[PDB]
């Protein structure tokens, strides 16, 4: 039997989407303190890693 | 804030033979001229609808 | 779907077509020949492909 065996392999998924706001918890100009930490709960977005 | 309406006008509600509403699409398919079994939840023909 | 229920067309995420899957185009080989005797030479028939 013969089989036409495949020559690359693509991987193809929806465009990016609404990023994460990592630019707002490390661009931001003033932090807060220590005993006194701004808890933001981030979700419902692709966490951009790179 | 919360202000008492009053005037429950306590009526009970009826009953209505639901004929062929309540389908849906089960699944995330296309399917061409094909009659296909599925069971999912669904509403059941000629129901006691409220 | 199909009614034999398998895969035959996606849609392609990030430019909205409709592109569909025909397969993997395999197929067996048939051998034509005569005796080892008469000769020594064969005929290969590949079924039923283009
Ligand atoms: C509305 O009336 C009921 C009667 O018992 C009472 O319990 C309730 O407190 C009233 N609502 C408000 C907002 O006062
Ligand atoms: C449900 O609908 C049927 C059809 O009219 C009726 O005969 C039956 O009484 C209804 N059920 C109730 C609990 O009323
Ligand atoms: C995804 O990005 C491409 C650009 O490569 C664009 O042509 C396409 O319209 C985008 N998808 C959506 C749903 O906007
Ligand atoms: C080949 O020649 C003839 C014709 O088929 C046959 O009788 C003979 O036995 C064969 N010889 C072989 C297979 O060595
Ligand atoms: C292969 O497909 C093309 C497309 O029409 C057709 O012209 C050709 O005759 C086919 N060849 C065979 C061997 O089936």
């Amino acid at each position: 039997n013969f089989r036409v065996q495949p020559t690359e392999s693509i991987v193809r998924f929806p465009n990016i989407t609404n990023l994460c706001p990592f630019d707002e918890v490390f661009n931001a100009t003033r932090f807060a303190s220590v005993y006194a930490w701004n808890r933001k709960r981030i979700s419902n977005c692709v966490a951009d890693y790179s | 804030q919360c202000v008492n309406l009053t005037t429950r006008t306590q009526l009970p509600p009826a009953y209505t033979n639901s004929f062929t509403r309540g389908v849906y699409y089960p699944d995330k398919v296309f399917r061409s001229s094909v009659l296909h079994s599925t069971q999912d939840l669904f509403l059941p023909f000629f129901s006691n609808v409220t | 779907r199909d009614i034999a229920d398998t895969t035959d067309a996606v849609r392609d995420p990030q430019t909205l077509e409709i592109l569909d899957i025909t397969p993997c185009s395999f197929g067996g080989v048939s051998v034509i020949t005569p005796g080892t005797n008469t000769s020594n030479q064969v005929a290969v028939l590949y079924q039923g492909v283009n």
